[PDB]
């Protein structure tokens, strides 16, 4: 019941060694860790992953940083909408076209969805790659001239819908067959279709009013801007976008809606919420 | 993915075995 | 009844009596008549006032309690609240953002299952069923003989009381302690007590002082073996002398064995270094503030990585092994704890007779022509014979066979000659077997000289003699033959046979007769006189009416044939296998309740007392001066009485242990022995005793580890003992303490490997917390290191053979070098335990990058990464995962930690192999480790491969190139031990050895 002594000497007295050798221990081994772990690096090419199979059918997220899937506020107060305009505000705000300038770094393309623009090899052969851009102007009544917070939808919400960046992923797009929203405007080659549902084909409740916007007026993605080639070959590259204004004669009431986006890349999974589609529960209670 | 998970069913079952031939190897 | 260190304390000293009254000195003293009993009347009614006589055994703690009071052992606090903050968090996740996992709920359910699971292991260990005073109780006897009025009844033994008359009878057995008036020709096994089961006579002569040795008070549990008695009960049941001690014994704390007092100690340091991790971080955990379900859900993942499971189990399985190894050598083991107990040992407390010896009386040594021959002492007969090409021997053996009233028992040709039951007595059938055995039949030569007449042996004369139709073709017809005590049978002889032919008995031989009782006796053996006369053939034709009230045939100048002796001899192995216990540094002493000068013989013989060492006494008389006069240092070895015992004090007690090396306690009580055995242990040493005898439970109670004799030994003895010698072979005690010495170093092996890695299991959950990176091991993922990959491994080195002489280093020290110590955690921490997760850690860096989040991408995701809400998160090149996207990842790094640990652990139960000898040097030949590889790797495998371990266990398979991953580092941790080894190989007292040497 003492550690002491005397009789003995402490429980060493050195110590020195007994602690000394093990810097030196901790620290051979740390070394050795960060030589393999330096090595281990040499390494899984700079510009590609080494595996991609676990990003495939990449899924659908969106710009309402989603509390749990879901947009509840008052067109009152002028405080219930503001999670979801300070954050829309965040990711928008990298688009303002004072930033998209001149013909470096990026380069105007077609207002009319384009072919498939494959830059060039993975290389570093050329430096920061070329980027076909995006105005903030294919927004329906969704943009204008603001302060510091754009003026969004008070009665009748908005939410903007967006695709799963991947490394060197080319969407293949539905041919004429049987899909969803039947041929009445299907973009055949160069577009991907986004249909938005309540629960499935069986009888859900449909208490909404679905409205869309995009490049061209087209409610998908155009292949003029894949594939995306790195945030080493390619920063400042920026992504398609595609909002749904959800005018709905209804309100105060929670409808669980699917935006399930197709495609012959696109597939789901029944445990990923968003592998390929989306699901977000909206209620304006007044 | 399919032509892995038939690859580490064998070389392990071939080690189950293995082990009973060292095991009964005098008991 | 007070204090234990009273009620207890007083059943200690020795008794005090009454055998000392007079007659009239009893009478009033109990009121009884004597002529004639009690009153039947004051009989049941001294029955309310005293009570019932027999005794009544301690309560049971029935098998609940004797379960649960498991389920708190150590390690299983910590996986007891684990599982408690696991049925806490769930349900704070059964009130927010619906989570209906399954996660967290399972791991409650999971976690207290093995809590359970555990304790049984641990169980099945601490066991201990004693039954013993339902093996005392059993020598009352269900009636006894008492008189009342006059009238004389037997009756429920229990009706017995204070006071009444009771006539024990031959045979039967003593109902309560006894004072006899009345008695006759009265002999009484007092084997219960003294140990040895020759009569001894009941005669109301009080004789002496002290009441076990008077022949005028009769025993509690012994027998009548011939004779009759009437006695005055001085002692009813719980209260007598026997009785008084199966109390004393069924009384008798078993106590921590010294093995379970290891574990209870390792269980001390691991459970701190499980708090103080546990909670230093925890207060850190919210002092950046996780969640509260983000602490407590990282709780129960640091406790688990903590305690080692998989262990306080693997060991009660190593135990299990060695145990069910033994029991093939015919030695049993009632108390699992107990087979390592052996080993531990630095002192033998042994029974000489029946444990040490066969207790069967036997002939030693003989003087035929002139010469000492000396005969088989074994039970088996290794040794040699001594002759019989003499003629005098067909004639002593004549005398010896044919003058004797032993026969053997019906229907036993069967057994070996000496383990035959005879139906005589210490010498004449020791006779009658030496016979028999190696001279042909006596059932026959025994109608081949037909007894006429027969003198039997009467105290008076102390000879015994028959004559004998001779019946040779010519042919004196009338052999007498006679023996008897031998000093006294010569003043009956004139003639000395030699090879064959009679001659005077002169001087030469008169003085070297006298020269050979001494020697011969001197060895402690009963020492017999034969001789015989060919009666002349004029005085007594065919037809002579011998007659034996007067006398009327001759006396003297009888011939003389020779002298035999008898012992109590050791069993074949005993002595070879004492001085065994040496070269293992253990201490011998015997402790026995017969006599000092038997006793310090058949020490000698064993090799309790070596040669050339000598006592106080050997000495005065090797330098003819008083014994107060020799200084007692000088002295070596000792022989102590138990009459010097009853009034030492434990002082100068500790002092003739402290300083003589060869010690005999003789003549001792029951008590006694244990009062011995207390002593040796007082200052620490771990202490055996060896028994056979009823006389001995108590210290076969009080033993560290006890050892009772298979078939020798008593219904008792045994049943307060932990080992039982089946086969009453006393070399498995050498053995025993030799397998129980590896079960130990085999142990701290099997924990090690186990311990080990336990480091690469905690580190994770520690980083989780410092760079908040996500998860690499996975709670449930840990239950599948200690409670599937490493289990079998672990088993495994329990079957490792030594790496040195062990049975030639003294005993282990209680005190010091204890099972887990400063040098051990040093290394399955402080080292080769880092190395396994620098390993780990490696892996899940290269799981990651190999897909995506280069490293330093990683030290801050977990707060993003782990919401199920943020879809969207950039990797280190652009891609957007989310959730089960990435997790489906993050579980895919689980399990391949839990493999670079599995692949890590080949390097390391294959160094927790041995502890100084390179592998090269001591080999893999562990047929049965490289099957726990085998299993180990493959289960693994199997546990990642299986379509379900996914979605069952966050297992998910890998690919090719993933596995190889710890390899360097398995082989790191393989080069590093190996020139460890080496280095204290080279330099045995150097700095290294200090420091690594468990
Ligand atoms: C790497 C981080 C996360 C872990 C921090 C724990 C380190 C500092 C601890 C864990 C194991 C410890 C060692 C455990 C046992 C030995 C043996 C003894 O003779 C002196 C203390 C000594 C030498 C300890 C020194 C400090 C030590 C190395
Ligand atoms: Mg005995
Ligand atoms: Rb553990
Ligand atoms: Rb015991
Ligand atoms: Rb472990």
């Amino acid at each position: 019941n003492s550690e002491k002594k005397e009789f003995l000497g402490r429980t060493g007295g050195s110590w020195f060694k007994i602690l000394l050798f093990y810097v030196i221990f901790y620290g051979c081994l740390a070394g050795i860790f960060i030589g393999t772990i330096q090595v281990m690096l040499l390494t899984i090419s700079e510009f590609k992953p080494t595996y991609q199979d676990r990003v495939a059918p990449p899924g659908l997220t969106q710009i309402p940083q989603s509390q749990k899937t879901e947009i509840s506020f008052r067109p009152n107060d002028p405080q219930s909408y503001e999670s979801y305009v300070v954050s829309i505000v965040r990711f928008l705000e990298k688009y303002k076209d004072l930033a998209q300038k001149d013909d470096m770094i990026f380069e105007d393309c077609g207002n009319v969805p384009s072919e498939l623009k494959e830059r060039g090899e993975y290389n570093n052969e050329r430096g920061e790659r070329k980027v076909c851009r995006s105005r903030l102007e294919w927004l329906g009544n969704c943009s204008g001239l603001n302060d510091e917070t754009y003026g969004y939808k008070d009665g009748k919400p908005c939410v903007i819908i967006k695709l799963n960046r991947v490394l060197g992923f080319k969407p293949k797009p539905p041919k004429n067959e049987s899909l969803e929203t039947y041929p009445v405007m299907k973009y055949n080659p160069y577009v991907l279709p986004v249909h938005c549902t309540g629960k499935r084909d069986e009888d859900k409740e449909k208490v909404g009013t679905m409205e869309y916007f995009g490049l061209g007026g087209y409610p998908g993605f155009p292949l003029q801007y894949y594939p995306y080639y790195g945030k080493l070959l390619q920063p400042k590259y920026l992504q398609p976008l595609m909002a749904v204004q959800f005018t709905n004669l209804t309100m105060d009431t929670e409808i669980r809606i699917e935006c399930k986006a197709y495609g012959e890349n696109i597939g789901y999974s029944e445990k990923d919420r968003f592998q390929g589609r989306f699901d977000v529960k909206i209620e304006v209670k007044s | 993915y399919e032509t892995v998970r038939n690859g580490g069913l064998i070389f392990a079952a071939l080690a189950f075995i293995v082990g009973l031939i060292i095991l009964l190897s005098k008991r | 009844a007070k204090k234990e260190r009273d009620m207890d304390e007083l059943k200690k000293e020795v008794s005090m009596d009454d055998h000392k009254l007079s007659l009239d000195e009893l009478h009033r003293k109990y009121g009884t008549d004597l002529s004639r009993g009690l009153t039947p009347a004051r009989a049941a009614e001294i029955l309310a006032r005293d009570g019932p006589n027999a005794l009544t055994p301690p309560p049971t703690t029935p098998e609940w309690v004797k379960f649960c009071r498991q389920l708190f052992g150590g390690f299983s606090m910590l996986l007891w609240i684990g599982a408690i903050l696991c049925f806490l968090a769930y349900g704070i996740q059964a009130a927010t953002e619906e989570e209906p996992q399954n996660d967290n709920l399972y791991l409650g359910v999971v976690l207290s299952a093995v809590v359970i699971i555990t304790g049984c292991f641990s169980y099945y260990q601490e066991a201990k069923s004693s039954k013993i005073m339902e093996s005392f109780k059993n020598m009352v006897p269900q009636q006894a003989l008492v008189i009342r009025n006059g009238e004389k009844m037997s009756i429920n033994a229990e009706e017995v009381v204070v006071g009444d008359l009771v006539e024990v009878k031959g045979g039967d057995r003593i109902p309560a302690d006894l004072r006899i008036i009345s008695a006759n020709g009265c002999k009484v096994d007092n084997s219960s007590l003294t140990g040895e089961s020759e009569p001894q006579t009941r005669s109301p002569d009080f004789t002496n002082e002290n009441p076990l040795e008077t022949r005028n008070i009769a025993f509690f549990s012994t027998n009548c073996v011939e004779g009759t008695a009437r006695g005055i009960v001085v002692y009813t049941g719980d209260r007598t002398v026997m009785g008084r001690i199966a109390t004393l014994a069924s009384g008798l704390e078993g106590g921590q064995t010294p093995i379970a007092a290891e574990i209870e100690h390792f269980i001390h340091i691991i459970t701190g270094v499980a708090v103080f991790l546990g909670v230093s971080f925890f207060i850190l955990s919210l002092i950046l503030e996780y969640t509260w379900l983000e602490a407590v859900i990282f709780l129960i993942g640091i406790i688990v990585a903590n305690v080692p499971e998989g262990l306080l189990a693997t060991v009660t399985v190593c135990l299990t092994l060695t145990a069910k190894r033994m029991a093939r050598k015919n030695c049993l083991v009632k108390n699992l704890e107990a087979v390592e107990t052996l080993g531990s040992t630095s002192t033998i407390c042994s029974d000489k007779t029946g444990t040490l010896t066969q207790n069967r009386m036997t002939v030693a040594h003989m003087w035929s022509d002139n010469q000492i021959h000396e005969a088989d002492t074994t039970e088996n007969q290794s040794g040699v014979s001594f002759d019989k090409t003499s003629a005098t021997w067909l004639a002593l053996s004549r005398i010896a066979g044919l003058c004797n009233r032993a026969v053997f028992q019906a229907n036993q040709e069967n057994l070996p000659i000496l383990k035959r039951a005879v139906a005589g007595d210490a010498s004449e059938s020791a006779l009658l077997k030496c016979i028999e055995l190696c001279c042909g039949s006596v059932k026959e030569m025994r109608e081949r000289y037909t007894k006429i007449v027969e003198i039997p042996f009467n105290s008076t004369n102390k000879y015994q003699l028959s004559i004998h139709k001779n019946p040779n073709t010519a042919e004196p017809r009338h052999l007498l033959v006679m023996k008897g005590a031998p000093e006294r049978i010569l003043d009956r002889c004139s003639s000395i046979l030699i090879h064959g032919k009679e001659q005077p008995l002169d001087e030469e031989l008169k003085d070297a007769f006298q020269n050979a009782y001494l020697e011969l006796g001197g060895l402690g053996e009963r020492v017999l006189g034969f001789c015989h006369l060919f009666l002349p053939d004029e005085q007594f034709p065919e037809g002579f009416q011998f007659d034996t009230d007067d006398v009327n045939f001759p006396l003297d100048n009888l011939c003389f044939v020779g002298l035999i002796s008898m012992i109590d001899p050791p069993r074949a192995a005993v002595p070879d296998a004492v001085g065994k216990c040496r070269s293992a540094g253990i201490k011998v002493i015997m402790v026995t309740g017969d006599h000092p000068i038997t006793a310090k013989a058949i020490a000698k013989g064993v090799g309790i007392i070596s040669e050339g060492n000598e006592t106080v006494e050997d000495i005065a008389a090797r330098l003819n001066i008083p014994v107060s006069q020799v200084n007692p240092r000088d002295a070596k070895a000792c022989v102590v009485h138990g009459s010097d015992l009853k009034d030492m004090t434990s002082e100068q007690l500790d002092d003739i242990l402290k300083y003589h090396t060869e010690i005999v306690f003789a003549r001792t009580s029951p008590q006694q022995k244990l009062i011995i055995v207390e002593g040796c242990q007082r200052q620490g040493a771990i202490v055996a005793v060896t028994g056979d005898g009823v006389n001995d439970s108590p210290a076969s109670k009080k033993a560290d580890i006890g050892v009772a004799m298979g078939i020798a030994g008593s219904d008792v003895s045994k049943q307060a003992a932990d080992m039982i010698l089946l086969d009453d072979n006393f070399a498995s005690i050498v053995t025993g303490v030799e397998e129980g010495r590896l079960i130990f170093d085999n142990l701290k092996k099997s924990i090690a490997y186990t311990l080990t890695s336990n480091i690469p299991e905690i580190t994770p959950f520690l980083i989780f917390i410092i760079a908040n990176i996500p998860l690499p091991l996975g709670t449930v993922t840990i239950l599948c290191i200690d409670l599937g990959t490493d289990m079998v491994p672990a088993i495994s080195l329990a079957y490792e053979q030594a790496e040195s002489d062990i049975m030639k280093r003294q005993p282990r020290n209680p005190k010091t070098d204890k099972l887990v110590n400063e040098q051990l955690i040093s290394m399955a921490y402080g080292q080769i335990g880092m190395i396994q997760a620098l390993g780990g850690f490696f892996t899940y860096f290269v799981i990651l990058a190999e897909n995506g989040f280069l490293p330093i991408h990683l030290l801050g995701l977990r707060v993003n990464w782990d919401d199920r809400w943020i879809n969207d998160v950039e990797d280190s090149y652009g891609q957007q995962w989310t959730y089960e996207q990435r997790k489906i990842v993050e579980f895919t790094c689980h399990t391949p930690f839990f493999v670079t640990i599995v692949v890590v652990q080949w390097a390391d139960l294959v160094i927790c192999k041995t502890r100084r000898n390179s592998v090269f040097q001591q080999g893999m030949k562990n047929k049965i480790l490289i099957f726990g590889l085998f299993e180990e790797t493959a289960l693994a495998a199997f546990l990642s491969y299986c379509p379900g371990m996914g979605v069952a266990l966050r297992m998910y398979p890998l690919k090719p190139t993933w596995w190889f991953c710890a390899f360097p580092y398995s082989l790191l941790i393989f080069v590093y031990d190996e020139v460890r080894k080496l280095i204290i190989r080279r330099r045995p007292g150097g700095w290294v050895e200090k420091e690594t040497y468990y």
